[PDB]
């Protein structure tokens, strides 16, 4: 038969949930965004298309914090991302209120995962139109995670999603070769700027603005902070040099 | 579009949300309105629309607090709903925290209110666009609200029918009007020029022009009618 | 929409959504099989990590439900973790309310009953997964109980699940027909794990590296999963006949 | 009331008296204070009489359904958890004070529960107004590793101490024995030391003694 | 004010050979004031008889209720309810209101249409079932009825004799209770027939 | 995120048919054969434990199910539906009867109660009918032995014998020939095994057959002694051995 | 969301008919015929069982005639399981009226409420109608012997004799011929059996396919539901066997 | 302690009800009709806590009137008194129970028998030949116990009632400002206008 | 009741008396006031037996579920769950709990939660009706980083004093030793600890 892609929680005869796969299309049309895991933290970076010189620079921030130790970035329908993040904040508060310890990164992944999976269960809601990269430092390491509209998520060495995902993945697979003994928080910031710049060539149409954040046991004491100011410029430079 | 546009809970096979897209079409039929800001003030200019020669001119600007206000283009009722929710948040911030609500944060709250009505069955997206201005602890601010939920901070912009005229003009005049500091009459003049690039067979009158300004030491004030003669 | 979209009968008397749910269980292209020792229970499942960017340690379809119950899922990870959380909860609640540890079979029945519901109430879709539960029950001894999207559950001498389910089942049938018993008469669980990996290999016609497999063992005391290093040890022994 | 439970080498026995009282009036001279929760889990109740049989039947009902669902023999700890969480939910307003005992696939068990929902473990327990007289006996004769025949007698003597020395108890001795391998054997009026002596007279009346005003037949068949 | 001591009254039932009898006074008062001498306290549902003492508004309600319940019972089971069963019905009905109970003290009496066995039972206001084989007392004169019953009674009385004994028990108890009297009624019940006699007694 | 299906999923067609009930019956017809037989001093119900893998352990799954100490159920159709109905049935016999009257429900009334649950799946919002027929057999003091059939529509009817599922027409006709109103219990057990014998294709033995009886009371199965008036239970499932032992006398 | 699958069960056709009521009536027209005849001294209920097999037990069977009350009974035509729902709510309502007023419920007030319930499923709630029609035979201290009829729409009307279910145009035509206002109970009994024997879709009319009940006049009113044997007898007496 | 008296003679039922309304220290009204007509042949009188008294009454009234029009039929007196008892018995276990007592007198046009009913705020209901609520029974029951005959004429009843009222005027501390008398018979409800 | 918990070099030890009273009657003379909520997280119960048992039972639930999902919980996490239950429910609970646990990073940790729901982390804590009598002794004898044998002796002497002066405490002395080696139970009988 036909018809299997108009409601949400519906199995197609070849076992798929087309509405989730259609949600991925919104993700793929989004901006490219990545995550790199290093020896004691994670870095997050994202491409901010300068639609028009009318946008205030530096001022439409995209990376969001959860609690004090978790960073989240996403590609796709931005307002869905904020929603998921809001839920994440509540979920991180509940956990801390009862257990006192701030929510461990894998435990947070499953909180998000379970919620997003929930929106593939009923035809009275649509799936999340965002893939989300997030992570942080907890009582025993750094953890990077990526989460699809299906609710699928896994832990990564590095991750990418958006229009430039393929350049990013390719450039990240490279990163696991040179620098395999480990990648330090600082080098990972630089490499992040490189990859965003390289991935931007599939969006060369518009000019863009780089935004990086990190969460390093050694460089941020384990708290999630934005790479701004001088260190930011150094990584922007390292991108220009290594692209020419 | 054929089979996939009957509600806000259905994605297109390419990833689109038609119900949200059709909502934007409502804005495009709305009347033009413009916002721009310097480092010290932020200005709204709107072209008010009438129905007959015998009718009033539908109001377009709504104060939200002493430091924040907006202009609307599209379904005026939805602006009532959204601007009224914005008044409540401004007021909550004041009462509970003795803190004026940051323009950036009002923007976040608006996005989230609208996004509820793109994952909810039985609801609909908002059919209106909003230009939000204010002066808070980090200065002048202009936001553009879209029914998708997307709220953006800009130096200037315009929404409504034929808005491209002003939008294009502001893109030229950018480096000039950012610098209009400590001279509000000159920022309004700038805005009234920007909005003119969007008229077609009509010129600005006392009856259809509507202007709001806010900024350092200037609480959000609205000028209509004889007050706006100064600027024509 | 049709009797094809929601969980209602077709004139044949069929629930197509339960059938298409079953199809999605194979969507991972992963096989699993479980066998009973004298006093242990082993499950084996393939591990396919194709992306160099993935953290292999976080890729698993074997879950520790309670101290005593392990659960291996055949099907997409989101539904599988959904099922896993719910069972971890059901097992903790059982303990609070009733004062002993929830038996493997009871949990299977309880999750099967939940499955039945999504088969009858229209607003919930089935979960595209098949649940394989293992324990060494304090009353029943080593146990294997399985659940599918139809709400079916049953207990198995041994079992296997996935795209080559049939070959593994027929393989294991023959070995028990030859041995004339319903279990691996071996007192070490390490040897039983080897039996499992062996008869697995012989039916898929493929050799395994220490990263192709994922192993879980259930004893009287607890249910634990093996490391890639504990697995390499098993494979080595298999390589020496 | 006087109720006790006594563990022996391969089981557990419980006993109770048979007197029920409203204030100082004996309402039933032969109440039955031992309750079945499952075939092999029996339970002796003291306190508000309606509250004990109400709460033992509720849990028992639920324990039965639990037993069918799990295809397993019921466990004492499951009666114990289900009772105490119920009594606790009711903040003490269900005046049930129980001694619960039984054998299940994990062994023999002896617990007590108080109306507010706290529980004890022990080898000998007593509850009720005769609590203290029975316990004087228990503390004076219990030893580890009693035999079924010693344990029955010890339990039965403890109820006796209550019957004679407590005004709140009690006419006969009910005993119930739960041995590990066997069925529960429930000995109603295991002991009947209070037979009323024959009255001094028959007060049968001459027929016609009572003055009657009206008489008529009543219809029952519809 | 103790709701059990507002309207007053008593009921008593006892067993003989292949028979049961149940009796009650007829007084209904408000505190000291006698108000009615026609307040019967013994009801029947088929061949099962139920007497109620206590707050009179609750007696009425409980009677109206057990009619309602037994009526539906006959419709669904296609038999009449038996005394043993009905006792369970009364018991659970009472306890359903454990924390706001009806201020009543019911007595059930009947012969089992199938087994032939005579049956009597009484309850407290929240359902505890005293199922004595000999006699059951209820009301503001229960203490007196306990003393009259414990002597006047011997097992297996013939109906004619059971009548004399229960009547003398009821009458003499009510005559020492300021809240019972003003008339009496005695039901003698055999497997086939039921006779109802009104007794003559002091009217003060 | 909530049951937004407040409306019936079973509706009348212009022909007057209730489609979804009919289809549920279809599913019952596909089910493995089951049957029940009433005798003068007992009742018997049997079905085929046709495993769906030789690696499955047939005994871990009872198609014959004790409802009360005096009532058993077997079915044909979708097991998962039957299973949640056995659970619901056991609970109702407590909540709506035992906790009220201190007795277990009599067979007709419990059947009536199950019937009501199935009727409701025929009319309530957002649910499909059940895909099973039930044969319930039991004994109460005032009605004796009895056998009832319950269909997905919620209808029930009492039988001297009948069969449902795959080989029902064959077995129904077979039973009409061999049934009299003077059969003893052991006799019906025989006729039961023979009728099932026709409907079964693979192995036919005490490990592939499930069969239970409502008969005399087994005080050896009570668990406790000392209450002389507690009799029961009248339900009893036959052992694997007890089935083979009677199969030679076939 | 789910509004895709809602068959609107409480909507009007462009002609002003209620789809599901009409279809529900079509359902009922294939149901065993039941007849109600009011005599000057009684009322008769007779109906035909469509379910008949040798092995069906009839001593313990009811399918069409149900006791509501000591003074009211119904003949059912349609989904017997729908009927039982409606019966118990009616059986209760009767007991509620008795409790409140210490009088038996007048026949019309019970019929009115039962039709009021049906009517509801016709106007709100989005459920399907009850596939049931009722013949009410009752007696009350104000209108005496009464005969009523209700259907899925919730409309009710009163009758001297009436029929519901299969072949009613046939049966109703026969009742119009032979019915006289001055009949006694035994006449109506025979008019009733003789109408069924002429409209049966079956070969001959036998006792094992009938239910039968009469409410007639001691100064009170008895209600009698014939047993299989009593029916067999009445069938010979009138010469149909 | 208002006066609510009732007597059922052979052909009718008579209700007498004190005329005074006292709020604390002053007598606010002396012409109060503590009666509501429940239907053409059923009359209910009442006394008790303020406001509760009429509210309950008018509620029962509108309820019986609704039944009359819906069934085009007049409920028997027995059934009205049963509906009323049920209503009071519900209130007694509710949050704020009605603090009301009632006498109900009606002529049963079907049995052609008059009937008198006494029901207290607790839902205690009794059928009586004569009855009173509150303290009124304490002075008058000895008179009524004596002179009452079941076959009295309406005129004999009125006389016996007059005696009761005078005993109430002699021995009762409160000035209750006399009674209003109403008769319910085969022909309905009339108010005796000349009671001196 | 007398309960304490003390950290030492190798971990932590919980100890308690075994007497629970109803009035002055000793209802149970061997109660086990040392309660397990997780493998190496225990507590000491004081207050309502009903209340403390209900709390422990619930905490044990929350920690089992936690373990299912996130692995072994910290001793601090166990103290938070107790404190949460006790503070949010302070109006209906009489519970005073000592939470004691072990891990390899922190070795032994002790948290006391008195009536009201506050939490206090300490090297050792005492509590129960008998604690008041040993505030002086314990303060003069506790030392950080004692040995196992020293610690058992410290606990043994302390409680013996508490048991001596407090009629509400008595019986045997129970201890539980939580170290990296596992879980050891200790019992000491009157004929021993009284002679101390
Ligand atoms: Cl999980
Ligand atoms: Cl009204
Ligand atoms: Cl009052
Ligand atoms: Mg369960
Ligand atoms: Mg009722
Ligand atoms: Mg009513
Ligand atoms: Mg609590």
């Amino acid at each position: 038969g036909t018809g299997y892609d108009l409601s949400n929680s519906v199995f197609s005869p070849d076992g798929r949930n087309f509405q989730v796969e259609y949600a991925v299309k919104a993700v793929e049309n989004g901006t490219t965004s990545i995550g790199i895991k290093c020896n004691d933290g994670v870095v997050f970076a994202v491409e901010k298309l300068i639609t028009s010189k009318l946008l205030v620079p530096q001022k439409n921030v995209k990376i969001q914090v959860v609690d004090r130790h978790i960073g989240c970035v996403y590609s796709g329908l931005i307002p869905d991302g904020r929603h998921l993040v809001n839920r994440g904040r509540e979920e991180a508060a509940s956990f801390k209120k009862l257990y006192k310890t701030p929510i461990p990164i894998p435990a947070f992944a499953d909180r998000l995962g379970q919620y997003v999976q929930a929106h593939t269960l009923y035809n009275s809601v649509r799936p999340f139109g965002v893939s989300t990269i997030f992570g942080g430092v907890d009582k025993n390491g750094a953890h990077l995670y990526m989460l699809e509209p299906s609710g699928s998520y896994w832990g990564y060495k590095g991750a990418a999603t958006g229009k430039g995902r393929q350049s990013a993945k390719a450039e990240l697979e490279k990163l696991v070769d040179h620098h395999p003994e480990g990648l330090s928080a600082r080098e990972a910031v630089k490499q992040a700027a490189k990859i965003i710049y390289l991935a931007h060539e599939d969006n060369k149409e518009k000019d863009f603005e780089l935004e990086i954040s990190w969460c390093s046991l050694s460089e941020t004491n384990g708290l999630h902070k934005f790479v701004k100011g001088d260190l930011l410029q150094e990584a922007i430079d390292f991108a220009q040099k290594e692209i020419n | 579009r054929n089979n996939y546009d009957g509600d806000t809970v259905t994605f297109s096979p390419t990833g689109r949300l038609f119900q949200v897209e059709y909502a934007l079409e409502a804005i495009k039929q709305g009347s033009v309105t413009v916002g721009l800001r310097s480092n010290t003030h932020a200005v709204l200019v709107a072209l008010k629309r009438n129905a007959d020669e015998l009718s009033s001119y539908q109001k377009k600007i709504i104060k939200c607090d002493e430091h924040m206000g907006l202009s609307l283009a599209g379904l005026a009722p939805d602006a009532r709903v959204l601007s009224n929710y914005l008044r409540q948040q401004c007021n909550y911030s004041s009462l509970v925290f003795n803190r004026k609500l940051a323009v950036e944060r009002a923007g976040h709250l608006l996005c989230d209110k609208a996004q509820k009505n793109t994952q909810s069955y039985g609801g609909r997206p908002y059919g209106v666009g909003l230009l939000i201005i204010g002066y808070d602890k980090s200065g002048a601010h202009l936001l553009e609200f879209q029914p998708s939920g997307n709220v953006t901070e800009l130096y200037g912009t315009a929404i409504g029918a034929r808005s491209q005229g002003a939008k294009t003009y502001l893109e030229r005049t950018l480096d000039t009007f950012i610098k209009i500091d400590g001279n509000p009459d000159e920022l309004i003049k700038a805005g009234v020029e920007a909005i003119s690039q969007s008229l077609r067979d009509e010129s600005l009158t006392v009856d259809n022009l509507s202007i709001a300004i806010v900024g350092k030491d200037t609480p959000f004030t609205i000028y209509d009618g004889e007050a706006v003669a100064k600027y024509i | 929409g049709y009797d094809r979209h929601i969980t209602i009968f077709s004139p044949e008397g069929r629930l197509y959504q339960v059938e298409y749910a079953f199809k999605a269980t194979n969507q991972t292209n992963i096989n699993s099989l479980a066998v009973r020792g004298k006093d242990c229970t082993v499950v084996i499942s393939q591990k396919k990590v194709p992306d160099k960017l993935l953290d292999p340690t976080t890729v698993s379809y074997i879950f520790c439900i309670s101290r005593t119950i392990g659960m291996v899922v055949n099907g997409p990870i989101p539904d599988a973790r959904n099922a896993a959380l719910r069972a971890k909860a059901e097992a903790a609640e059982f303990r609070y309310k009733y004062g002993y540890d929830m038996p493997c079979d009871v949990l299977a029945k309880r999750m099967a009953n939940l499955s039945q519901i999504y088969t009858q109430r229209a607003y919930m879709r089935p979960l595209g997964v098949i649940l394989t539960f293992v324990s060494v029950d304090e009353e029943l001894g080593p146990s294997i109980y399985k659940t599918d999207p139809a709400g079916y559950y049953v207990g198995y001498k041994a079992t296997a699940t996935g795209p080559k389910q049939q070959e593994i089942t027929t393989n294991l049938e023959n070995h028990f027909k030859k041995s004339k018993i319903d279990h691996i008469n071996e007192e070490s669980w390490e040897k039983v794990v080897e039996f499992a990996i062996t008869h697995m290999i012989d039916a898929l016609g493929t050799e395994f590296s220490k990263n192709d497999l994922e192993v879980g063992v259930a004893t009287k005391d607890k249910f634990f999963t093996l490391s890639a290093e504990n697995i390499e040890e098993r494979l080595v022994a298999i390589a020496e006949q | 009331t006087t109720i006790v439970g006594v563990k022996f080498n391969n089981g557990v026995v419980i006993a109770a008296d048979t007197r029920s009282t409203q204030g100082p009036i004996v309402a039933d001279k032969n109440c039955a204070k031992l309750h079945r929760i499952s075939p092999k889990i029996w339970c002796a109740g003291a306190g508000t009489a309606a509250d004990t049989e109400a709460v033992t039947q509720l849990i028992g009902s639920n324990i039965e359904l639990h037993s069918l669902y799990t295809s397993r023999e019921p466990r004492v700890v499951s009666a114990l958890q289900m009772l105490k969480q119920h009594l606790f939910k009711y903040q003490g307003h269900i005046g049930a004070y129980l001694i619960v005992a039984g054998v299940d696939p994990t062994g023999s068990h002896l617990f007590s529960i108080h109306a507010h929902g706290s529980t004890d473990v022990g080898y000998y327990l007593s509850l009720g107004s005769g609590s203290l007289a029975a316990m004087a006996v228990l503390e004076s004769h219990w030893k580890q590793d009693l035999t079924k025949e010693e344990a029955i007698k010890l339990a039965s003597d403890a109820i006796q101490a209550g019957i004679w020395n407590d005004l709140g108890s009690g006419s006969n001795v009910d005993v119930c024995v739960m041995e590990i391998g066997k069925d529960a054997e429930y000995l109603r009026n295991y002991l009947t030391p209070n037979v009323r002596e024959e009255k001094q007279k028959s007060y049968k009346f001459p027929r016609g003694t009572t003055a009657v005003l009206k008489e008529s037949i009543v219809n029952i068949c519809d | 004010s103790d709701p059990s001591s507002i309207n007053g009254g008593i009921v008593v039932a006892m067993t003989g050979k292949d028979c049961v009898a149940i009796a009650c006074d007829l007084r209904l008062g408000s505190q000291s004031l006698g108000v009615s001498n026609k307040f019967e306290k013994i009801f029947h549902y088929g061949h099962v008889f139920l007497g109620i003492t206590g707050l009179a508004t609750d007696v009425t309600t409980l009677n109206e209720m057990f009619r309602y319940k037994t009526n539906l019972y006959k419709l669904k089971e296609e038999r009449a309810i038996e005394p043993e069963t009905f006792t369970q019905l009364v018991s659970s009905s009472l306890y359903e209101r454990r924390f706001g109970p009806y201020f009543v003290g019911p007595v059930v009496a009947g012969i089992n249409s199938k087994s032939g066995k005579p049956f009597i039972a009484g309850f407290d206001l929240i359902g505890c079932i005293d199922e004595a084989k000999d006699f059951i007392v209820s009301g503001t004169a229960s203490d007196q009825l306990f003393g009259m019953c414990e002597s006047l009674y011997e097992p297996n009385l013939e109906p004619e004799d059971l009548f004399e004994t229960i009547s003398q028990a009821l009458l003499n108890a009510a005559d020492r209770d300021a809240l019972s009297g003003w008339g009496a009624v005695v039901y003698i019940i055999k497997k086939d027939e039921v006779v109802k006699r009104y007794l003559k007694m002091r009217q003060d | 995120m909530t049951d937004r299906y407040s409306f019936s999923l079973t509706t009348f067609s212009p022909s007057g048919k209730l489609g979804q009930i009919d289809y549920a019956l279809t599913a019952v017809k596909q089910g493995v054969t089951s049957l029940g037989i009433k005798a003068t001093n007992g009742v018997v119900i049997a079905t085929e434990k046709k495993s769906s893998s030789p690696l499955a352990m047939s005994e871990t799954l009872s198609k014959v199910s004790l409802l009360t100490p005096d009532i058993g159920a077997v079915y044909s159709g979708m097991g998962p539906d039957y299973r949640v109905l056995v659970d619901k049935s056991r609970k109702v016999a407590h909540t709506s009867y035992k906790r009220i009257y201190g007795e277990y429900p009599p067979t007709k009334l419990l059947v009536s109660e199950v019937a009501k649950i199935m009727q409701e799946a025929t009319q309530s919002g957002g649910v499909r009918p059940f895909g099973v027929s039930l044969l319930i057999a039991g004994h109460d003091e005032f009605n004796g032995f009895s056998l009832y059939q319950v269909d997905p529509s919620g209808s029930y009817f009492p039988w001297k014998a009948t069969a449902i599922g795959k080989g029902s027409v064959a077995a129904k006709t077979f039973l009409e020939k061999r049934w009299n109103d003077e059969l003893e219990l052991e006799d019906a057990i025989h006729i039961a095994l023979l009728t099932l014998k026709e409907s079964v294709e693979g192995e036919f033995n005490g490990d592939t057959i499930e069969l239970a009886i409502i008969g005399d009371e087994n005080p050896d199965l009570l668990g406790y002694t000392g209450i002389p008036t507690d009799k029961g239970p009248r339900f009893r499932k036959l052992t694997s051995q007890e089935i083979n032992d009677r199969l030679e006398a076939l | 969301g789910s509004r895709r699958y809602d068959s609107r069960t409480t909507i009007f056709s462009p002609e002003g008919r209620l789809y599901q009521v009409e279809y529900a009536l079509e359902s009922i027209s294939h149901a065993g015929t039941a007849i109600g005849i009011m005599a000057s001294d009684g009322i008769v209920l007779a109906a035909e069982r469509k379910v008949t097999s040798t092995l069906l037990e009839q001593d313990t069977s009811t399918e069409k005639l149900y006791k509501l009350n000591d003074k009211i009974a119904v003949a059912v035509a349609g989904l017997t399981a729908d009927a039982e729902i409606l019966i118990n709510t009616a059986r209760i309502h009767a007991q509620n009226y008795l409790k409140t007023y210490n009088e038996d419920i007048p026949v019309e007030i019970l019929v009115r409420r039962l039709s009021d319930i049906k009517q509801g499923y016709t106007q709100h709630g989005g459920l399907r109608p009850f596939g049931v029609s009722f013949i009410y035979a009752g007696y009350d201290d104000r209108y005496g012997y009464q005969l009523y009829t209700s259907n899925p729409s919730g409309n009710y009307t009163g009758w001297k004799a009436i029929s519901v279910g299969a072949n009613t145009s046939a049966a109703q035509t026969l009742l119009q011929m032979d019915y006289k206002d001055d009949m006694k109970v035994d006449d109506a009994i025979e008019l009733a059996l003789k109408t069924l024997s002429k409209t049966t879709d079956s070969s001959a009319l036998t006792y094992d396919r009938l239910e039968f009940a009469t409410i007639r006049k001691d100064g009170e009113v008895y209600q009698k539901i014939f047993k299989p044997q009593e029916i067999k007898d009445i069938l010979v007496k009138t010469g149909i066997t | 302690m208002d006066i609510i008296l009732g007597i059922r003679v052979q052909d009718s039922v008579i209700l007498a009800s004190s005329k005074a309304v006292t709020r604390g220290i002053s007598v606010l009204k002396d012409s109060d009709d503590k009666t509501r007509q429940l239907s053409p042949h059923t009359l209910m009188s009442f006394a008790g806590e303020a406001g509760d008294t009429v509210q309950f009454a008018e509620y029962i009234q509108a309820n019986i009137q609704l039944y009359s029009i819906r069934e085009d039929y007049e409920l028997s007196p027995q059934a009205v008194s049963s509906f009323v008892r049920q209503e009071l018995a519900k209130s007694i276990r509710s949050r704020r129970p009605y603090q009301v007592n009632v006498l109900i007198g009606g002529y049963d046009k079907k049995k052609n028998k008059p009937e008198l009913y006494q029901i207290d705020y607790l839902g205690t209901k009794v059928e009586l030949p004569y009855g009173a609520h509150g303290y009124s029974g304490f002075y008058t029951f000895s008179l009524l116990d004596h002179h009452y005959r079941p076959d009295m004429t309406t005129e004999e009843g009125l006389d016996l009632l007059k005696l009761c009222v005078q005993e109430l005027e002699k021995r009762m501390p409160m000035d209750f400002k006399g009674v209003i008398v109403k008769i319910v018979d085969k022909d309905g409800i009339r108010q005796v206008d000349d009671f001196q | 009741t007398s309960i304490m918990a003390v950290t030492f070099k190798d971990g932590v030890i919980l100890g308690a008396d075994s007497r629970t009273t109803t009035g002055a009657y000793i209802a149970n003379r061997v109660t086990d006031k040392l309660t397990r909520v997780h493998d190496k997280i225990w507590c000491c119960r004081s207050g309502s037996a009903a209340d403390t048992q209900a709390i422990a039972d619930i905490v044990q639930y929350h920690l089992e579920l936690y373990t299912s999902q996130y692995g072994t919980p910290s001793t601090e996490t166990a103290a938070s769950v107790f404190k949460e239950l006790c503070y949010e429910n302070k109006d209906n609970l009489t519970a005073g709990i000592i939470v004691a646990g072990y891990d390899d990073k922190n070795k032994g940790e002790v948290y006391t939660i008195p009536l009201g729901g506050s939490v206090h982390k300490l090297p050792y804590a005492i509590a129960g009706s008998g604690s008041t009598f040993i505030y002086g002794y314990c303060d003069k004898n506790f030392r950080e980083n004692m040995s196992k044998e020293e610690t058992v002796d410290f606990i043994k002497h302390s409680l013996s004093q508490a048991i001596k002066w407090d009629g509400s405490s008595g019986g045997v002395i129970r201890m539980v030793v939580l170290t990296a080696a596992g879980v050891e139970r200790l019992i000491f009988y009157p004929d021993e600890y009284e002679q101390l």
